[PDB]
RNA sequence: GGCCGUAACUAUAACGGUCCUAAG
RNA sequence: GGUACACGAAAAACCUUACCUAGACUUGACAUCCUUGGCAAAAUUAUGGAAACAUAAUGGAGGUUAACCGAGUGACAGGU
RNA sequence: UUGUCUAGCGAGACUGCUAAUGCAAAUUGGAGGAAGGAAGGGAUGACGUCAAAUCAUCAUGCCCCUUAUGUCUAGGGCUGCAAACGUGCUACAAUGGCCAAUACAAACAGUCGCCAGCUUGUAAAAGUGAGCAAAUCUGUAAAGUUGGUCUCAGUUCGGAUUGAGGGCUGCAAUUCGUCCUCAUGAAGUCGGAAUCACUAGUAAUCGCGAAUCAGCUAUGUCGCGGUGAAUACGUUCUCG
RNA sequence: GGUGUACAUAUCUCCCUGUCACGGAGGGGU
RNA sequence: AGCUCGAGCAAAUGACUCUUAAUCAUUGGG
């Protein structure tokens, strides 16, 4: 069950407390940054592709 | 001392010896002390009857160190006696709260009773 | 815990059915789900059929369970005697 | 398997009585990185010496780091069954340490009132030979002596 | 000289534990 | 095992959730291909309701069907 | 307190000069220099081993289900509990407990937010309400210094557990949130055989911030600064 | 005492080791 | 009970592994 997921967490509920933040390329549930809207492992992907401006590898 | 059953003893400040006192904490014996405008930092035995009475007055007016054990009981019984989930969990000496039981929780269950845990001759 | 503007908490379902079976004389036991709901006074004398999570066991409220919630009379899980391991 | 022998810091000048010992057994008896709290145990403890002895601290504090400061080190070597002992001459450096080691352990452990009074008697016993580090550093005499046959073989 | 346990059909015990004696 | 055990999980009351009990659905909650019309989907208010969902309402942005809203339709969608 | 600070460019350190010895790479010492001989830290990780881990991020061969292993919803569960182990927090205390006054950071974050001030409240917080789309406004620095008190006790240590009254988030806090107040006051007085981390701003220790987040006993994770040590004789032994 | 006479063996927990045995620390049973 | 006296073996079902053995549980069987 992904799809399902995926549709109804798009769908709005009938609770405000209800409605958690998934992924939009993939449909991973946990690890989400919100800043990005992007899980982890597409986040990384997506950095790798340089797709996200301005984010480069850090040294610090 | 003078105050009912308990003896706090000689050598100690006012507003600790208050503590002594069952149903008496720390903030609440110097709430007590404050209402009663005795000064604290003076030795119970260097302490007079005037004090000695007001203080007990004032102990009197707030609830009875005695009263609180049967007064605790009483509640207990009347969580058990309604069937309550709660009054259950108090029954068989386990956290009433949300705490875990897995692994911890041994303040409620006394000492540990070592069992032999399951042989692994490997799979 | 819960806050005082706040107040208590009903489902407002299962007091809408409490009042009508308060009003009806010959009352039968109420099956409901909402756990979440605390018994209001005028629960009082009525029997209810909370889902334990498999089958609704029955609870009959008194002048004195006033003020719980209506799931906290009955339990969800069972546990009663472990087995040797070995 | 090292082939590298480690450099060394600076010992600084005690910036009281201009003796770098006093700054060593400051850092002996730092715990949590406190400064402040070390020097006033020190400073403390000094001041009661001089209440107590009606002499020079520092004097005093010589007198004792170098009765208790050891000659002897037996160091543990394994062969087929227990340890068979070797006694070496340490450096002046490392002996200095143990002494201040010693001595704050000692310290640290007696039966008194505040570390200032516990450490400033300590030091006070062993000033006159006769303290816990004194039976430290002669039981390791002693066992040394007694082990003295190996001293030929180390490694 | 005894006693007890022990091998992948059963059976037995190559083997292990222990008490005593001057030695079994 | 080292190279698992404050690890996946950078947030399990509901959701998450993939598990159990129960109430409901079947080209389906989502999508394409085809014969076909768009004069809807939402959202919210009533009653039944544990909520799913049902019967009635304002019948709705728009742009004439663009996207989507449908009927028919078997390949199929779907599976943590 | 006038040249900090912030961020673009550039200079600077190159065994460049010198002495020793070597054929030469090069090694050691000295000078000047902020920095000396990979100046400190990070990113950067060869062929391959363990048929190592992931079909549960994603994609996919093959097999299996197709009015059900597919879908929606309510309730429960992932939080159980005689036990065992791992990783952490808090302690067993006068280098300390409590109270009062008080000095000194960096980094980061913020318009369903950061929330200054004021009023109310023992307090969590509530109401009013400016300022800030931010080197401007907000997010109280603590250890530390001084003073008062405790005087070595299972205590003014230790906070677990437990009862009651409240605050906030949220449809909803019983299973199963956290915070405050009041009350109770388990064990524990340095921990057996045996083991872990660490070579300077490191270990130890004290606070601050952010990510996911409506809320969260995250004491977890990723970062920032304050104080700030001890030791390295050597490879005989120990693991690789 | 579970077996031979409180002891030993045996049993349980923790160390040790890649794992087991051996070994080490602790507990219980007439 | 299939065998030795409800127990232990035997048999089966699963867990376990690349698959087995062994192990772990469950289990019918008078
Ligand atoms: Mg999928
Ligand atoms: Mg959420
Ligand atoms: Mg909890
Ligand atoms: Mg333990
Ligand atoms: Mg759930
Ligand atoms: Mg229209
Ligand atoms: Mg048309
Ligand atoms: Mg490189
Ligand atoms: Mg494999
Ligand atoms: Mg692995
Ligand atoms: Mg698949
Ligand atoms: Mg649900
Ligand atoms: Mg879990
Ligand atoms: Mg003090
Ligand atoms: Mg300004
Ligand atoms: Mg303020
Ligand atoms: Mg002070
Ligand atoms: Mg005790
Ligand atoms: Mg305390
Ligand atoms: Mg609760
Ligand atoms: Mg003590
Ligand atoms: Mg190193
Ligand atoms: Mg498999
Ligand atoms: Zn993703």
């Amino acid at each position: 069950a992904k799809k399902s997921l995926k549709v109804k967490q798009t769908r709005i509920p009938k609770f405000a407390v209800r409605a958690y933040t998934r992924c939009q390329r993939c449909g991973r549930a946990r690890a989400v940054l919100s800043h990005f809207g992007v899980c982890r492992l597409c986040f990384r992907e997506l950095a790798y592709a340089g797709a996200i401006p301005g984010v480069k590898k850090a040294s610090w | 001392a003078r105050i009912l059953g308990i003896d706090i003893p000689n050598q100690k400040r006012i507003e600790i010896a208050l503590t002594y006192i069952f149903g008496i904490g720390l903030s609440r014996s110097q709430a007590i002390l404050k209402q009663a405008n005795i000064n604290p930092d003076k030795r119970v035995k260097d302490l007079t009857e005037e004090e000695f009475v007001a203080i007990r007055n004032v102990a009197s007016a707030y609830k009875i160190e005695g009263d609180l054990r049967r007064e605790i009981a009483l509640n207990i019984k009347h969580l058990s006696e309604i069937g309550a989930w709660r009054g259950l969990r108090h029954r068989k000496n386990l956290p009433v709260r949300g705490q875990r039981t897995r692994t911890n929780a041994r303040t409620r269950k006394g000492p540990r009773k070592t069992v032999a845990n399951k042989k692994i001759e490997s799979k | 815990s819960r806050s005082a503007k706040k107040g208590a908490f009903v489902d407002a379902h299962l007091l809408k059915k409490v009042i009508d079976m308060n009003k009806q004389e010959k009352k039968r036991p109420i099956k409901t789900w909402s756990r979440r709901s605390t018994i209001f006074p005028e629960f009082v004398g009525n029997t209810f059929a909370v889902h334990n999570g498999k089958t609704f066991i029955n609870v009959y409220v008194t002048d004195d369970m006033v003020g719980h919630k209506l799931g906290e009379f009955s339990p969800t899980r069972n546990f009663k005697q472990h087995t040797a391991n070995r | 398997m090292r082939k590298n022998r480690a450099p060394k810091r600076t010992v600084l000048p005690d910036p009281v009585f201009n003796n770098t010992l006093v700054t060593r057994i400051i850092n002996v008896i730092m715990e949590d990185g406190k400064k402040g709290l070390a020097q006033r145990i020190l400073y403390g403890a000094f001041d009661l010496i001089e209440q107590r002895t009606k002499e020079k601290p520092l004097t005093v504090f010589e007198r004792a780091v170098g009765n208790v400061m050891p000659r002897l080190e037996l160091r543990v070597r394994r062969i087929a069954g227990s340890n068979y002992q070797v006694p070496t001459e340490v450096p002046q450096d490392r002996k200095i340490a143990l002494a201040l080691r010693w001595i704050a352990m000692f310290a640290r452990k007696r039966h008194e009132k505040t570390m200032l009074e516990k450490i400033a008697n300590e030091i006070i016993d062993a000033s006159n030979n006769t303290g816990a580090a004194i039976k430290k550093k002669d039981d390791t005499h002693k066992m040394a002596e007694a082990n003295k046959a190996f001293a030929h073989m180390r490694w």
